[PDB]
């Protein structure tokens, strides 16, 4: 024929798939992308932040030097993972605002020890324990130094040890509740205790307190532990009449990336940027549903399993 | 869509299109014919590409937080972070909720959009020398070889050389 | 509206139209009528029900939280549950309000598109054979009784029955 | 004739309603619904959650036992409701960090208490007082024991409780500060207390300070509050020298959907699944500006008191 | 644009144009002129003025709130102020980012809308008198001096006055 | 020619500018305004809210009343401004909660102090030191009272004033921890000292813990503040043994829209409603990315340093 017939039209795909918009619940389009990370690795990768597997210990007790943790000390990391069954093995203790202390240190990075030189003159140094057995020996914190009478007193000590650096310097200390009146005597000749940390700008006075409490590893008295921080130019003195744990040195802050996370699964040989308690996660979508609990680069974590966004146009098959 | 034109005026989509998003088929003196669009084709994806960068910034790094699952009952500190994490997943959930529902929406839109932008710029070319069929099709009254529907798909047609054949065609009427 | 239809080339709306929300008037043979159409009305009512529906989840059961109202001064903890709540209502009282108008605009601009919609389809079907005459209203060039108005309301209408005599009708001129 | 028009058209109301859009600041279309809850039914609606009314008595109060809370042993709620013109009307008392007990047992919503058989050797038990009158007759806090010489010594108490249970057990107990050191040794032997309660993991050792407060129902003296939590496996042990207000036994932490609200609106006869100080609301707007103290199914709590969602089309009247 | 007018049937722009955003140019019996179209202009200019208005309330006092900078470390409270500042932030930003996209589209597609309305009122005025020559100009088959162009322009043109005319100088053809 | 074209058009500018929509990260319309404030005026401006500047000052040494502060005693203030290089130069001191304490006042907006009568009988009044110099003068806070031994006896001090007023009442009061024994028997007779601040509805105890800190403005003791709120019809009392730093009045806690703000920007005669560390900002537009401390009616504060919103049509120039 001497006319012509031009027709308009668009594509259509034969599996086609199902959207919302601001008009349907659900309307069918060429395509659509998954725009939530339903899905973990179910391992953590080693890459590309440094993951330090705590095992069997704690982060404070990693810092504290808890024997069994003595694989940790010269550590540092970006993230540092705690797991369920991880346990304390040294002298019982507690610490006072306990998840204040473990972040500042996990938000450090580093469990690496600077010694200082104290001196404690009139006193018997390095105090050990059968709680706290490192080796056949009994031992004790390797970070702290339990003080004790040297012949038959306890002297006032009174000593300092200034920051003449440039860096904000954190010092952890304790003092020793025994279960006995007889058992505070024999350590430290006074009958009761004090311990007395100050700065410049700051102080904390803690007494202790005799009496059984629980048995803990053949152990029915206790340590709290406690920490100062101190500045530049400033001064930490000590002051105790009995019942100090005394610091051996300082820990540095840094100002880190750095952070902790509980979680039981294995580490493994892969790269990701995105971890959770569930493992690794990928990153190319903006949202997930595996943990609020993320560290690093991560999808923002959302109530919904799932949100599909189109990439095409309206699908049409033949009617 | 509110063109009217994509599940409209368009029956349907064609399977057998796989050389573009857009486009045209037809019947002439030499037999019948497909080609793709692909400037439409291309304005499309244009704009669905990377769609979500533009109201997402690239994944931020986030390092030491708070705690967000607790071992012990302690009241008051407890409560706060809980509720703190709390508002902030909601108010990201209802963030992502709208998100696709308004992007999903531009979507469909745009490209209802560009069909019909195709098609009436394709009846503009045309002129008097043609009808609108309604169904997304032209009836156009001449001898029209694929090189002269080339010349429609191209945008180079010159109405004015089949005017005085497609009147004859047209006008073959009255009774 | 962005079509133009609603409050533009439709001089306005019909209180006599119960009936639907959209549809048709005309004058021919048999007098003057009206009716509705259904299939436009209930593309509109679809894509309002439930139009919130697809962005707020059905909302949630909370229990216990953080208080929010304090009978004594206590400075750093009061001071942090107070700004956890006003920054949460703020920012839930942004997006009520961003909602509202997007969801309206939404709203305003489908029901205009919808009318567009009809008017395009109509125009479509009688081809040739009508005139717009740029009120919303077309004007057909010959005797078109109840059935012939049924026939372009339900899709059926045959425009090439018609076309000698709208033919004969538009070309009683020249001069 | 022999031509015909057709019409297109839409409808219109008589009487339409403006509102907001990102094009127009007002504009009419044919049909509105309201989105924000700003009207309470004005009372609290019995059903559909567990209310309780506290009356004349604080969540405290009564899970303390004073004596005109007697008939909220036993119960459990939803949601407990505390009244302004609540008082307390036994031993005066305080309790450091009260908002969070207050919290911690809201959540657990329930009262209900388990009696355990603590042996106290070589002191009288169930210590009464004036201030505290069950009847005519003097009395105490029901949950709790107070504790004083027998004949003319009070030892040093030594007393554990095993959690055998499935269950968190929380403990309530106290410590009494008296007015005068007359007072002191006339009750407890010793001139100075101490109370040291632990667990294997945590300590809290108290010590009380002589000295006149202002009177409180006829008392100067003062009791001190505290709380422990005892884990499954773990052992509560109590150790005193004197002072010691004692627990008579635990509540049980349930994870619950509890909670508890200041309000002085009456409760009454309806059903409703969202509750606020000002009464009950309704729940099928999404939005509400009547309060952001909330409990149950709630719309969330905006600023605005109105915003209008268009139902209909632009509407056009006759011009 | 969704309307294909602005930077798609319309070539482009005119900086020319001083006197208003939207207009027209004509070349008739009495040589070229130029004129801006008010309504549409304004009906633009409406939408576009205190836009930001209709999402944003105007901005609250605030007076004392959280610190949000520290000179010690102190962990889990201080943790928390943080963690709640930079959730807010983030929030904020989120909106901020969606709000400009959200608004320019519509900005974009509206002022696009208004281009093309005015065209299509245009032409449905000239009806059959007049041809789209596909480039946003229009072709008018009569002797159209400055009133009958100000007659156009103003809404009043009688299409009935012109149509002998118009069909004369159409239809000199066939061949 | 007997026809006419009529042809359809827009505007267009020579120098157009980019944006941002849903579908085109930059497209160029013919004008956009700015929606970020990036730019501080560089000072904080002296109106329209009250600006203090502490100078020398931080807000609670103005408030207790370091000598060198005097000039603070009477101002109120919408907004506090404390500078970095503000000292201390009266007794070396330290506040539990200080960051608490600086809250509340800030928030009161004022440091106006009225003096009460209290009467300390048996006691030496208005200790004075070295370290706190008014003038060639020893002095002291002069919102605190030093008291310690008149003749040779500190008898146990019972004080009490009551609240009448409409107010909640705010007491400042510490203790003194000293350096010696030696200077504790010779201040305060007792060998322990003790202070108890009580109402009706609640307590503090403190004991002081002699020894040495670090000496500052040669000092080597200390003094810790705390504070008491007290409620009308409440009573405050007062019970000491020794050690006490008692108050001479209270402060007036008004519900206040003030606040205290940290910066070193210059004050200078201009006018702003939004004030930052940085300075003042315009308020015209709706962001920011000064500053995230922000005081008055602020642009909400965002990471983004530009945003364009179109103000025009898209702008095409000619091809
Ligand atoms: C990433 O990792 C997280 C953890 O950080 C996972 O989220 C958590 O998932 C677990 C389970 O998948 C959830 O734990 C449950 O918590 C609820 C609420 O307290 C509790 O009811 C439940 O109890 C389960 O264990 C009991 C112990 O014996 C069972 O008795 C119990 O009841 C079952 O009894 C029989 C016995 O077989 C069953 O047949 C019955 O059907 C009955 O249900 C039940 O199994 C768990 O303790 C936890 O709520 C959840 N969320 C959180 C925030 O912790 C995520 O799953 C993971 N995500 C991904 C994507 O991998
Ligand atoms: C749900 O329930 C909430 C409570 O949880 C209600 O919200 C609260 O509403 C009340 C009043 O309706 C607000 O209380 C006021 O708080 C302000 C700010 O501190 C205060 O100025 C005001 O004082 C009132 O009482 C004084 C006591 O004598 C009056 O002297 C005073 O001044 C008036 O003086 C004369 C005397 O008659 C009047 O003629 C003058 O006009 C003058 O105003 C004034 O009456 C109240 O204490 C409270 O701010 C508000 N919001 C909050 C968060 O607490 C809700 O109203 C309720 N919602 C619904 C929908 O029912
Ligand atoms: C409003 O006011 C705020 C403050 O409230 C300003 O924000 C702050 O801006 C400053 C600098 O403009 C930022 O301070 C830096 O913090 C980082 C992170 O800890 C730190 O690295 C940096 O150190 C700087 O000073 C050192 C001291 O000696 C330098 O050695 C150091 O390294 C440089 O070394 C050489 C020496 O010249 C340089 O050549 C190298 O290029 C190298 O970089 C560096 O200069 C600062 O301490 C601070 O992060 C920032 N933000 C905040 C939240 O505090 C705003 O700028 C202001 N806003 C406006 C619009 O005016
Ligand atoms: C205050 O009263 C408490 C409560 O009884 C007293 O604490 C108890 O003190 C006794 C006396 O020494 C301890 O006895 C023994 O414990 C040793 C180890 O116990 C366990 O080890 C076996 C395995 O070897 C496990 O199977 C068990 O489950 C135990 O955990 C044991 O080797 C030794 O020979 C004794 O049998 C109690 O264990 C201890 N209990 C607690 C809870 O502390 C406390 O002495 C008392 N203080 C006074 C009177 O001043
Ligand atoms: C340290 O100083 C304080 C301050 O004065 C001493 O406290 C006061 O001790 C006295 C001596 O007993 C109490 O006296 C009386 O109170 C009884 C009831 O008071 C009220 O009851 C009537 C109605 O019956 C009400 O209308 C009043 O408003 C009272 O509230 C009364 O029955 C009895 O006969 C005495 O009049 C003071 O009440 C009490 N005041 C306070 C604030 O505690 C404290 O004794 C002293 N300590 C020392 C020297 O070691
Ligand atoms: C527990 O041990 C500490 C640690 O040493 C003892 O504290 C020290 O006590 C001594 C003995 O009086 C103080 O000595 C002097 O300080 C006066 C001023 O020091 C400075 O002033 C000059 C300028 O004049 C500056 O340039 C310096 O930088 C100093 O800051 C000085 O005037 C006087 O003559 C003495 O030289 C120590 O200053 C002081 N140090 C600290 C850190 O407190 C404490 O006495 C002791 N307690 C005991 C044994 O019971
Ligand atoms: C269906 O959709 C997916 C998602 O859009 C397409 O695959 C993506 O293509 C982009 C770039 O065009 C690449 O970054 C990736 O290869 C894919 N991205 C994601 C997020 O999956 C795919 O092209 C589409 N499939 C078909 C058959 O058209
Ligand atoms: C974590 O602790 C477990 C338990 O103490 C260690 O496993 C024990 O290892 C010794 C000697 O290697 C064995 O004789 C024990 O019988 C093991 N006990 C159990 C329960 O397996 C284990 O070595 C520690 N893990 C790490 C990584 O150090
Ligand atoms: C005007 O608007 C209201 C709200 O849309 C309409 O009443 C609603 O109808 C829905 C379902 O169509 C039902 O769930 C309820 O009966 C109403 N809902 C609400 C939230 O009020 C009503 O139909 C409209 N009125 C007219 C005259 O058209
Ligand atoms: C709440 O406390 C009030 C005040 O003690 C109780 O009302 C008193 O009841 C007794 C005996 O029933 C009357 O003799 C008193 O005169 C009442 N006093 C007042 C002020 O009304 C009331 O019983 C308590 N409410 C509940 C629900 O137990
Ligand atoms: C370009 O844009 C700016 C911003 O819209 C225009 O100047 C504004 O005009 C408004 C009211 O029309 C006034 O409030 C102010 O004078 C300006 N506001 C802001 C936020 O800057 C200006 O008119 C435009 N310039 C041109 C040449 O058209
Ligand atoms: C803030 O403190 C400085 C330092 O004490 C004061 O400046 C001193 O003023 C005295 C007498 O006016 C001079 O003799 C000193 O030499 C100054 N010292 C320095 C370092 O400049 C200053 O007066 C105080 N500022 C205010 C506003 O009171
Ligand atoms: C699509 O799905 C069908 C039916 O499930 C299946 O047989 C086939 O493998 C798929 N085919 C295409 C072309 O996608
Ligand atoms: C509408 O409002 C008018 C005027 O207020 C009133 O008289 C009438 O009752 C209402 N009529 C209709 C049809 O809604
Ligand atoms: C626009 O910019 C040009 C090139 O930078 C410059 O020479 C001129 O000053 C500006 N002209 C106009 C009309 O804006």
């Amino acid at each position: 024929n001497n006319t012509a017939t031009l027709c308009l039209g668009h594509h259509a795909v034969a599996n086609g798939t199902l959207v919302k918009t601001m008009s349907d619940d659900q309307i069918e389009v060429t395509n659509a992308t998954e725009l939530v990370q339903s899905i973990s690795m179910g391992k953590i990768c080693n890459k590309s932040y440094r993951i330090l597997d705590g095992r069997n210990c704690t982060l404070i007790d990693a810092m504290l030097g808890d024997p069994h943790c003595d694989a940790f000390q010269y550590e540092s990391w970006d993230l540092f993972i705690e797991r369920s069954n991880a346990f304390s093995n040294c002298y019982p203790y507690d610490i006072p605002d306990y998840a204040s202390l473990r972040s500042i240190v996990a938000s450090s990075g580093t469990v690496e020890f600077t010694a200082e030189g104290f001196t404690w003159t009139g006193v018997t140094q390095n105090g050990r324990s059968g709680a706290c057995k490192r080796g056949s020996a009994d031992s004790f914190f390797s970070r702290l130094n339990w003080l004790t009478k040297s012949g038959s007193s306890y002297p006032t000590l009174n000593v300092t040890m200034p920051n003449n650096k440039n860096f904000d310097k954190l010092y952890i200390w304790g003092i020793h509740h025994p279960s006995s009146n007889q058992e505070q005597t024999k350590l430290y000749i006074q009958e009761s205790g004090r311990v007395t940390v100050s700065t410049k700008r700051s102080q904390q006075t803690i007494i202790p307190n005799i009496g059984s409490r629980p048995l803990v590893r053949g152990q029915s008295g206790r340590i709290s532990i406690y920490w100062t921080i101190v500045k530049p130019g400033d001064i930490l003195m000590i002051n105790s009449n009995g019942n100090l744990v005394a610091p051996r040195g300082y820990f540095k802050l840094n100002t880190g990336k750095s952070s902790v996370m509980r979680s039981d699964v294995p580490i493994d040989i892969c790269v990701s940027e995105c971890i959770t308690p569930n493992g690794s996660i990928s990153n190319d979508k903006p949202f997930q549903n595996v943990n609020k609990v993320t560290y690093g680069k991560c999808p923002k974590y959302i109530r919904q399993n799932t949100l599909k966004l189109a990439t095409g146009m309206r699908n049409v098959p033949e009617k | 869509g509110i063109f009217g034109a994509i599940a409209g005026f368009i029956e349907n989509g064609w399977e057998g299109m796989v050389d573009g998003w857009y486009g045209f088929r037809y019947q002439n003196s030499e037999g019948t014919g497909q080609a793709a669009d692909l400037k439409s084709t291309q304005a499309a994806i244009d704009q669905i590409n990377g769609k979500l960068n533009r109201v997402i910034e690239r994944t931020n790094e986030k390092f030491h937080q708070i705690e967000k699952e607790f071992s012990e009952v302690e009241g008051r500190i407890q409560d706060l972070e809980k509720y703190v994490e709390d508002t902030k997943i909601d108010l990201w959930s209802y963030n992502a909720e709208l998100l696709v529902a308004l992007e999903n929406q531009h979507t469909i839109d745009l490209t209802d959009a560009e069909m019909n932008k195709l098609f009436e710029k394709t009846r503009r070319q045309l002129r008097e020398n043609a009808e609108d069929m309604g169904d997304g099709c032209f009836k156009i009254y001449h001898k029209c070889d694929n090189a002269c529907i080339e010349s429609i798909r191209t945008g180079t047609y010159d109405h004015y050389i089949y005017r005085d054949e497609a009147l004859n065609n047209r006008f073959q009427s009255g009774r």
